[PDB]
């Protein structure tokens, strides 16, 4: 197929890798889910607009709108949870294990 | 929280699964995955602990990764198919991809990692939910992309589901956790006959929903979240006790209670395509998890642990809490095995 | 060289990606979603979604990851080798699948990808006086209706939802 | 599969239309007017036969109708035409309301010497008919033969023998 | 292809002026002059939420000119008159809850 | 790591005495770094020099058993002369048996370790004579 | 009802304004005699080409030329 | 559990945007609008099994369609013959194939 | 103002619009010529370069279908110089 479109899911297994690996935050980890999204946007509208299929051209926008409002309830977990322990990182968050 | 705003945002819960249950395109999947998610994360933080909102944020996580990954293989199936039809997919990577996104929303081994953490970090009632409730729409979306689930895939995430969930519940004494445990071994159960029956995976599904349902609402009535607190149970209220006894027996499968029923059909329904390895694995597995559940049934009920004194003013008072439907779902999860042939209705 | 304009654009996209990806703080972790989001903007703008390039500009670039550096300002202080390692190590991986598919013309990652440029695949006619992605944008409102319901519900389920969340109380 | 069969290139001689598209633009509603019959038989065939490759000979006649009009358009009334779609020409977008008196001159000198009237508003967007002479597409898009459904249900529906036949349950 | 090299020129001419602002007061040779969390308040963050989930209801509000022009103006116009009904929802729950507090 | 088992499989009982020794050596060592790739994955070593060290005693230790399997299950079926045997098998899963009491320095998990796994491996060559399924298509 | 009305309008005058401006959005399309008509330019306006019908015999609402008499027209268009 | 809720009470809740034949603004066709019609039309009814074996030469035109793999893949092996041979020096391009030759209309 | 000057710009839109409509017969006549014409200068090259190729059939439709499909934009220009590419394949696009 297109070339582009080996770039694009490149790009969300970066991200993957990138999310599916945490170094510190959870701000990191909220970006790398973010630009998954991105790639699912980018890669919708390649497809969309490479078939000519007219009325999904309002599906990669109720996917941004969706991703976004998720979005901002990850930010508002990140949020209470800085506001617990002080700092963004997954390693306070550990009580869990008992 | 608000009654209002907590009866708006259930009924924002019940609405996403049932756009998933009764869409036609994957869009309002992804849309009905994101307005349940979206929803059950206030019920989680209802109490506002940082224990709540550790368990929010895992299952934000688990589930926002599964949800990314179900609108990749939706748009590998547009790539593949150019349509938006729920049904098979067009695809084997993409249908890769969505046995693990929905393997992840479930929480089975070994994306189990997530269930007994976020179960035992919220209350009673959202685990209840999170694990009767949430369960509903990915075994919808399974029921409904079986003719290109891979064979192997499934069958490996049931079987190590079904091990996992039975040794993960060996070493607990919360009893969420156990619940959890229970959750992905049980799990494991109805999606190792989904590809060969997905009647005895919809039939698995509501025994344990109605088996799951009674025990958080006896643990909701006694207010007991660790085994040690559900042991001065039978010097509170004795009936609780043979209720979390014979509800405990009928999850490990012993007849002649109802939780027999899933997993005999299960085999039954299993043998017949020429697996008798599997669901023999599968049924000593299940041993496991009976094991934990006797645990908790000899702490319980067959034996009688020390009070303490102060449960002698609470001798003195009734139980004002609203235990909705108990006698109802301890009934239908104990003596439903005589009523066995029923689930032709769910053909 | 111009032909493979959007092929080298989505390298641009495939780099920024490994950048943001070795997280080396979200403080460059944002500013390269931001350098992403441009050029995957130039991608999207450059197959005819003019309107979805702004949205991308406008709404992603305009109000999330603004939301985000502004939460990365008020949740974290004011700013390695696995760091560089990990990016170089995706680098390589990215210029070896470029060396492969220029050197072949013919790929296969996990599917096969032709190395021509993308401008093989565009079509050969025009749409009138209108645009045909704008149209279909547009029939959110006339066809779509039941998805405008799910989204403005959802919308405002989601701003009671953070309006609980982040009382404490 | 078949190998693809195109017309020469002998098929595809025409004496071609090179004027520009303000000129087009500025006799549009009279080449609507006059070269009508044609050009619906073109455009029935082309939406009939789904095939560029059947509508070469409706297309040449397209073409030939419209050089008579403009050589009808030349003869009589060049230099208000010339006038007319130069006017045009000037503007970006071309507007036809920045050129009323040229149109007003050219429609003129057209009613006069020619007796073409210039098309309501309406006129030009009615689905009109076609009275074609070539045979209606059997089958435009190819389509095989398409494969036998499944047998339905059929019969009252009886009693199930002996009940649910689940190992010993008699009902 | 214009906008590109447009682009590209006001890029270049910002960094040349960068590159001035920085490096031409570094010509004159000045002294060496050698003598010698961040507090939380959720309001912030409540109005960048509300603001990016407004954007959101903007997002979906944005094809309107283009909306006007269909052929089922009964379901254009209500579904329209419901986005902005519910944007005003939010805001009106935005208010009741004390959400628009000390940054009112 | 499919055609890791094709590669072991298809080769007929006490012919070919190398190669199966190396096909099943193998299957040991991905099993071995899959097991070590699940083991630095949950839990976190302290070093990357301790982590390479677990990974390559998991990794050695299961590529030995697999290497003592196949030899003895081949050196068997040679001094038996019957190819289509569980026997040789059962031989094969003990002796696998003995070589996990080495690696992990113990008498009794060796002692338990040969007889399941015996068992284990004489299953897995009954499954392979009647044709067994553990992942059966479904037909009904 | 009139004196909470100019308590309101005392008090607030932009949340009245708003919810003025509003409810007139609301209710005065449906009686507006003009509504009509927004249908009846936006049905009107030929996107697309007239693609025309093959003549079988009898079809006498559909005109042979656009200069016919019958037919869709736009004199109300012009007139208004 | 799919709930066929849109065709018990009769709703168009999601069907429009499901397939590329459906009803699209302003008549427009995708690029694979007759093929996809083709497809649909012979695997409807006929249910999954028969249509993954009956339907596989309208399916597989659909997505070759869709994904141009076989058509690129001929545009690949022309170009790259004809850039063999301009490397051998056995093949000049055509004067309408080097943009001097006043192109048609 | 705003009624009267918008009714007046609908109706100056639709005249444009049935300007349009008396003119895409010519147009869609000639772009026919248009692609046939570079779909059989494309053949002609193809049998002319494609004969060292073993088993290489010229002019094999890769659909099994008879029925005429779109031509690709690689199709059409694929053979010819990049900028006639660039000037079909981005001039829209890239147009101000
Ligand atoms: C169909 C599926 C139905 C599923 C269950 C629906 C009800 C439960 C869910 C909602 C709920 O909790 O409602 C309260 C619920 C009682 O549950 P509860 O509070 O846990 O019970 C504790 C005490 O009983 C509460 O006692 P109380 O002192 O507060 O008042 C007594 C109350 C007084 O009742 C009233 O006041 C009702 C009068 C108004 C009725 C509605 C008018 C409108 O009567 C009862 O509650 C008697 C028990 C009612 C039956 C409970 C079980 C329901 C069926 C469950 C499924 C059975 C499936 C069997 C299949 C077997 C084979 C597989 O139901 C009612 O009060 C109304 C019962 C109506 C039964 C209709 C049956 C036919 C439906 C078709
Ligand atoms: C053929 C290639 C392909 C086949 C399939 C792929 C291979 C996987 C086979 C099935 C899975 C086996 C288990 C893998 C993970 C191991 C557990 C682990 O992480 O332990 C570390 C850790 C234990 O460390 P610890 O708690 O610190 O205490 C240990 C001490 O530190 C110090 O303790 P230590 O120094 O004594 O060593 C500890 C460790 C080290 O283990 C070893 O050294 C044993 C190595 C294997 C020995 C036997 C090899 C036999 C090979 C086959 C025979 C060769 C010839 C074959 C010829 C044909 C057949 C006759 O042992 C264990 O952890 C034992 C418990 C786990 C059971 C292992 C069962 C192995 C079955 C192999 C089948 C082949 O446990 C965990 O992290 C538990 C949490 C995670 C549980 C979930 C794991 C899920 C794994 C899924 C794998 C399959 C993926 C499916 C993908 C598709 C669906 C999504
Ligand atoms: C499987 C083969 C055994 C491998 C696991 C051994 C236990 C774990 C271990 O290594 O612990 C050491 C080590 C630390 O343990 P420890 O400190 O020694 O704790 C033991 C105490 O000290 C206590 O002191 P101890 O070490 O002296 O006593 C341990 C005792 C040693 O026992 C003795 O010394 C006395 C008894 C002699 C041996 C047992 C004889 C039983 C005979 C079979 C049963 C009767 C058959 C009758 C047949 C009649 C007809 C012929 O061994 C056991 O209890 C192990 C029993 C077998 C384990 C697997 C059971 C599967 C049951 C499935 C359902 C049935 O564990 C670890 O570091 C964890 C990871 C170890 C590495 C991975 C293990 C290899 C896995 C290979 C793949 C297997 C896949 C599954 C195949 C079978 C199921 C389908
Ligand atoms: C004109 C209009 C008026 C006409 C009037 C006509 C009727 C007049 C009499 C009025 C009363 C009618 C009662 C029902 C009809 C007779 C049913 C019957 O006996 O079926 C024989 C049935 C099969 O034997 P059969 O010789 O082949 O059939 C003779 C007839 O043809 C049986 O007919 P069939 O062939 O059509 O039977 C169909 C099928 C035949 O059965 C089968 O195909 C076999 C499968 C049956 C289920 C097996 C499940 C095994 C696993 C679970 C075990 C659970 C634990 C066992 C009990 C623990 C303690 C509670 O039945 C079932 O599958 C139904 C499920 C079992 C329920 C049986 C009816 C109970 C009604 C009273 C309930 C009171 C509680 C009883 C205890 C609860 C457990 C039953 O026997 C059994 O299954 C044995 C279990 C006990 C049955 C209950 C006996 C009924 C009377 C009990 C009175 C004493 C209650 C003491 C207090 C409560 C307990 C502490
Ligand atoms: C054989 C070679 C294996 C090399 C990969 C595993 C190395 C390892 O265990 O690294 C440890 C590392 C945890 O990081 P650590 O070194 O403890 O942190 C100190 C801060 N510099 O652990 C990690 O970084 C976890 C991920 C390591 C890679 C696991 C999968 C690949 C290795 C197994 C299959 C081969
Ligand atoms: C045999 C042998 O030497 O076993 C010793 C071993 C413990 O070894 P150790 O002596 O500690 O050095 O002991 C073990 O490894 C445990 C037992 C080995 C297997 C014994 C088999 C027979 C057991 C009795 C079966 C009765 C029925
Ligand atoms: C207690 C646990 C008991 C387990 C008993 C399993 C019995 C064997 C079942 C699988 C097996 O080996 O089947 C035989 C088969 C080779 O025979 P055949 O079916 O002809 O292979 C061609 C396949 N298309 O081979 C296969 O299908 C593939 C080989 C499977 C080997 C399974 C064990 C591998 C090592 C452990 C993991
Ligand atoms: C049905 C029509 C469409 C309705 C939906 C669309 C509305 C569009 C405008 C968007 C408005 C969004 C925000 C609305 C919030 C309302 C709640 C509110 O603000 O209550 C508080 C306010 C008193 O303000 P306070 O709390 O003191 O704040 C300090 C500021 N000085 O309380 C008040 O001031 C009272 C506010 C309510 C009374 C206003 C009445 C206006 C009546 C005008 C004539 C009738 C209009 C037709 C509609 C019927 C209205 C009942």
């Amino acid at each position: 197929m297109s070339l582009v479109y080996m770039n694009i899911m490149m790009a969300f297994t970066v991200s993957l890798t990138g999310l599916l690996m945490y170094r510190s935050h959870l701000m990191s980890s909220l970006l790398c889910l973010e630009g998954m999204m991105l790639s699912l946007f980018i890669l919708a509208t390649l497809m969309i607009l490479n078939s000519h299929f007219t009325l999904a051209s309002m599906m990669p926008i109720i996917l941004l709108v969706f991703a976004a409002c998720e979005a901002a309830l990850g930010l508002s977990l990140l949020v209470m949870v800085s506001n617990t322990y002080g700092t963004d990182y997954v390693q306070n968050l550990n009580l869990l294990q008992c | 929280m608000n009654p209002i705003i907590l009866i708006i945002i259930l009924m924002t819960v019940m609405l996403g699964t049932i756009i998933v249950m009764i869409s036609t395109h994957w869009l309002l999947i992804w849309i009905g995955f994101e307005m349940n998610m979206l929803a059950i994360i206030p019920i989680m933080m209802k109490k506002h602990n940082p224990r709540a909102t550790e368990a929010s944020t895992k299952y934000f996580l688990t589930q926002s990764t599964a949800s990314m990954l179900l609108m990749m293989a939706i748009i590998i199936n547009l790539m593949f198919s150019g349509q938006w039809t729920v049904m098979k997919l067009f695809n084997p990577m993409a249908s890769m991809l969505m046995t693990m996104a929905l393997a992840m929303k479930l929480g089975m081994a070994p994306f189990h990692f997530w269930v007994p953490e976020v179960t035992q970090g919220i209350p009673l009632s959202s685990g209840l939910i999170l694990l009767t409730w949430q369960k509903l729409a990915p075994m919808s979306v399974l029921y409904q992309i079986l003719p290109s689930i891979n064979l192997d895939l499934i069958l490996t995430l049931s079987i190590l589901s079904i091990t996992i969930g039975g040794w993960g519940g060996l070493n607990q004494t919360q009893l969420r956790k156990i619940m959890a445990y229970s959750s992905i071994a049980h799990m494991g159960w109805m999606t190792a006959v989904l590809l060969y029956n997905p009647t005895m995976t919809l039939l698995n599904l509501i025994i344990y929903i109605i088996m799951t349902s009674t025990m958080f609402t006896l643990f909701m009535a006694n207010s007991t979240t660790t085994t040690l607190s559900l042991s001065h149970t039978w010097n509170k209220a004795p009936i609780m006790t043979i209720l979390v006894l014979i509800t405990l027996l009928s999850m490990g499968g012993l007849p002649p209670l109802s939780g027999f029923m899933p997993k005999w059909m299960i085999i039954q329904e299993m043998t017949k395509n020429d697996s008798i390895i599997l669901p023999t694995l599968m049924a000593i597995t299940a041993l496991l998890n009976l094991y934990f559940y006797m645990r908790l049934t000899y702490s319980t009920a067959l034996t009688m642990f020390p009070s303490t004194n102060n449960m002698k003013m609470k001798w003195q008072f009734p139980t004002t809490k609203r235990m909705t439907l108990l006698p109802t779902m301890t009934v239908l999860s104990t003596m439903l095995l005589p009523l066995t042939p029923i689930l032709s209705i769910l053909e | 060289m111009m032909t493979y304009i959007v092929f080298i654009l989505s390298i641009i996209f495939v780099m920024g990606f490994v950048g943001f990806s070795s997280k080396p703080s979200p403080i460059y972790g944002g500013l390269g979603l931001i350098v992403s989001g441009g050029v995957g903007c130039g991608i999207v703008l450059n197959f005819g979604g003019s309107f979805l390039g702004l949205m991308v500009f406008l709404i992603y670039l305009g109000g999330m990851m603004v939301v985000f550096g502004y939460t990365t300002a008020m949740a974290t202080e004011q700013y390695n080798k696995v760091v560089l390692g990990t990016f170089i190590t995706g680098l390589l991986m990215e210029f070896l699948m470029v060396y492969y598919v220029l050197k072949d013309k013919e790929v296969e990652i996990v599917f096969k990808f032709n190395g021509m440029g993308d401008w093989v695949i565009y079509d050969t006619g025009d749409s009138g006086f209108f645009s045909e992605e704008a149209m279909g944008i547009a029939a959110l409102y006339s066809y779509g209706t039941w998805l405008v319901i799910v989204t403005g519900w959802s919308l405002l389920i989601g701003v009671v939802v953070i309006m609980e969340i982040t009382r404490g109380n | 599969p078949g190998i693809v069969e195109l017309p020469s290139l002998e098929d595809l001689k025409v004496q071609e239309v090179k004027v520009s598209s303000s000129v087009l633009k500025a006799a549009a509603h009279h080449y609507g007017a006059q070269c009508d019959k044609p050009n619906k038989e073109f455009m029935l065939c082309r939406w009939e036969e789904k095939d560029p490759r059947r509508c070469l000979e409706e297309g040449k006649l397209v073409n030939q109708c419209a050089l008579e009009f403009f050589r009808q358009i030349k003869r009589h009334c060049a230099e208000p035409f010339t006038e007319y779609w130069t006017c045009i020409d000037y503007s970006g977008l071309q507007l036809f309301r920045r050129c009323r008196k040229e149109q007003a001159q050219f429609d003129k000198c057209v009613l006069d010497k020619l007796g073409w009237v210039r098309p309501d508003l309406g006129e030009l967007s009615k689905v009109t008919k076609v009275k074609t002479d070539r045979p209606l597409p059997e089958n435009p898009y190819h389509s095989r033969a398409r494969p036998e459904p499944n047998p339905e249900v059929e019969g009252d529906l009886k009693p199930a023998r002996h009940g649910s036949r689940l190992f010993f349950w008699t009902m | 292809m214009n906008l590109m090299i447009t682009l590209l020129t006001n890029f270049t001419l910002a960094t040349l002026l960068v590159t001035i602002a920085f490096w031409l007061p570094q010509l004159n040779v000045y002294s060496e002059k050698t003598s010698p969390r961040l507090p939380f308040s959720m309001k912030f963050f409540l109005v960048a939420i509300t603001f990016l989930l407004f954007d959101l209801e903007i997002a979906l509000l944005l094809p309107l000119p283009w909306a006007s022009q269909t052929t089922n103006l009964n379901t254009m116009l209500t579904m329209a008159l419901l986005l902005i009904f519910l944007l005003a929802v939010s805001l009106a729950y935005e208010w009741t809850q004390k959400g628009l507090e000390w940054t009112e | 790591a499919k055609t890791l088992l094709h590669q072991y499989w298809d080769i007929p009982e006490g012919t070919e005495c190398h190669r199966k020794t190396y096909a099943a050596t193998s299957i040991g060592g991905a099993s071995g770094l899959v097991v070590s790739a699940y083991s630095v994955a949950l839990k976190t070593p302290t070093s990357f020099l301790e982590g390479v060290a677990r990974t390559g005693r998991y990794t050695f230790t299961a590529a030995a058993i697999g290497a003592i399997f196949g030899l003895t299950s081949c050196i068997s079926a040679q001094v038996r002369e019957k190819p289509d045997d569980p026997l040789n098998y059962l031989i094969g899963g003990c002796a696998g048996g003995l070589t996990l009491g080495a690696r992990t320095r113990s008498y009794g998990i060796g002692a338990a370790a040969c007889a399941y796994m015996g068992l284990t491996a004489a299953l897995v060559k009954m499954g392979q004579l009647e044709g067994w399924k553990v992942f059966a298509e479904p037909k009904v | 009802v009139a004196a909470f009305l100019k308590n309101v309008w005392a008090k607030e005058p932009v949340l009245v304004a708003s919810f003025a401006i509003a409810g007139l959005a609301v209710i005065l399309p449906t009686l507006s005699p003009y509504t009509k008509y927004s249908l009846m330019i936006n049905r009107a306006t030929p996107y697309n080409y007239p693609v025309p019908l093959r003549d079988d015999g009898n079809m006498p609402d559909v005109p042979s030329h656009p200069q016919d008499p019958q037919g869709p027209s736009l004199e109300w268009l012009k007139r208004l | 559990p799919f709930f066929d809720v849109q065709k018990k009470l009769g709703v168009d809740l999601d069907h429009w945007m499901t397939i590329q034949s459906a009803e699209q603004p302003h008549r427009i066709p995708a690029r694979c609008h007759a093929f996809e019609k083709e497809w649909i039309e012979c695997a409807h009814g006929i249910g999954s099994i028969r249509a993954e074996k009956e339907c596989k030469i309208e399916f597989e035109d659909f997505r070759e369609c869709l994904l141009r793999q076989k058509t690129m893949k001929r545009l690949n092996a022309i170009k790259r013959q004809r850039d063999k041979l301009i490397k051998e020096g056995k093949y000049t391009p055509p004067p309408h194939h080097s943009g001097q030759e006043d192109l048609r209309p | 103002s705003m009624m009267r000057w918008n009714r007046e710009r609908r109706r100056l839109q639709i005249e444009d619009f049935e300007a349009r409509i008396a003119l895409m017969p010519l147009l869609q006549a000639e772009k026919d010529r248009r692609v046939l014409q570079m779909l059989r200068e494309n053949l002609e090259e193809e049998a002319t370069i494609m004969k060292d190729v073993p088993g290489w059939k010229v002019g094999e439709s890769v659909f099994h279908t008879t029925r005429w499909v779109t031509p690709m934009m690689g199709e059409l220009y694929g053979l010819r110089t990049g900028e006639e590419i660039l000037s079909s394949t981005y001039g829209f696009i890239w147009y101000t």
